[PDB]
């Protein structure tokens, strides 16, 4: 059964508009559903996107389906987000986070254990500094 | 007792239920708790194939009579907990007046330390704009008593209530509920004498729930026999 368990970020960065980026997640030890959040400076975490327990069911807010997939391995306890054609407005720090339930609810109050944030920088300067 | 033992505090809840109303197929999970020291009931679904084809309100029948509060001059007429942890099948026929029918099997027992409601559910010849498959039930839900008695031919009880559910043009639709649960162990269950169940139910929705959703409570006692 499914105990405390602390999430490790990585990946991200910075990207030019239209680019790519990945993030991946690994837990302690195994957990439930997996999901990513983001918070967009001066606005509320938000779902970005998630994964069941076993993979079979997935759910990406409609802001990024079709750019945004997300897949986990149970054997190592990852989950990744990988992000394709970004936009400016994906900017945001963006947090793992998992739930002891196998269940893909989406709110914010129902996931228990929560990485600390990884920044994700896509600009929309054709020269980026 | 020992099924009385597992439901003196709080206990973990999962509900799985396939469906297939009018060939439109259907899968949703909850979880929550019950705490029948209270009678309480809070659970949380989510239909994970997407849009749920039929009202919520038709469901929340379907979707754990264990975590009534039995009165203790008459905890021996619990079936419910008597059947535990090895569980009970709770079958039910549903016919909605002047439209289709649920038929519905579910397993309830524990798994670890979690009760377990995984449903099949079944549902046919439904008005395509009927007020369920036309959507037209109010998102709310009405107190009712449900009624038992013991089936000694199947070491059971069999159950039978009328569930009003108000539609938007200020009538109300009728589902007429037939149920039976047999235990699914082979330990001796408790046979109750006839009484019934006062439930009241709310529904509500998670503002924060991107997917479609019900926030299930529900309150149950029992009630019928006296001292
Ligand atoms: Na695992
Ligand atoms: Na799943
Ligand atoms: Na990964
Ligand atoms: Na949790
Ligand atoms: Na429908
Ligand atoms: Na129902
Ligand atoms: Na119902
Ligand atoms: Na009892
Ligand atoms: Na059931
Ligand atoms: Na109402
Ligand atoms: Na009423």
């Amino acid at each position: 059964s499914m105990a405390q368990v602390q999430l490790v970020e990585s990946g991200g960065g910075l990207v030019q508009a239209g680019g790519s980026l990945r993030l991946s997640c690994a837990a302690s030890g195994p957990t439930g559903a997996m999901a990513w959040f983001r918070q967009a400076p001066g606005k509320e975490r938000e779902f970005v996107g998630g994964i069941s327990r076993s993979g079979t069911d997935t759910y990406y807010v409609d802001s990024v389906k079709g750019r945004f997939t997300i897949d986990r391995d149970n054997a190592k306890n990852t989950v990744y987000l990988q992000m394709n054609s970004l936009k400016p407005e994906d900017t945001a720090v963006y947090y793992c986070a998992a739930r002891r339930s196998q269940i893909l609810f989406t709110s914010r109050t129902d996931y228990e254990f929560w990485g600390q944030g990884t920044q994700v920088t896509v600009s929309g300067l054709e020269v980026l500094f | 007792s020992k099924g009385e033992e597992l439901f003196t505090g709080v206990v973990p809840i999962l509900v799985e239920l396939d469906g297939d109303v009018n060939g439109h197929k259907f899968s949703v999970s909850g979880e929550g708790e019950g705490d029948a020291t209270y009678g309480k009931l809070t659970l949380k679904f989510i239909c994970t194939t997407g849009k749920l084809p039929v009202p919520w309100p038709t469901l929340v029948t379907t979707f754990v009579q264990c975590f009534a509060r039995y009165p203790d001059h008459m905890k021996q007429h619990d079936f419910f907990k008597s059947a535990m942890p090895e569980g009970y099948v709770q079958e039910r026929t549903i016919f909605f007046k002047d439209d289709g029918n649920y038929k519905t099997r579910a397993e309830v027992k524990f798994e670890g330390d979690t009760l377990v409601n995984r449903i099949e559910l079944k549902g046919i010849d439904f008005k395509e704009d009927g007020n369920i498959l036309g959507h037209k039930l109010e998102y709310n839900y009405n107190s009712h008593n449900v009624y038992i008695m013991a089936d000694k031919q199947k070491n059971g009880i069999k159950v039978n209530f009328k569930i009003r559910h108000n539609i938007e043009d200020g009538s109300v639709h009728l589902a007429d509920h037939y149920q039976q649960n047999t235990p699914i162990g082979d330990g001796p269950v408790l046979l109750p004498d006839n009484h019934y169940l006062s439930t009241q139910s709310a529904l509500s929705k998670d503002p924060n729930e991107k997917r479609d959703h019900m926030v299930l409570l529900e309150f149950v006692t029992a009630a019928g026999i006296t001292h």
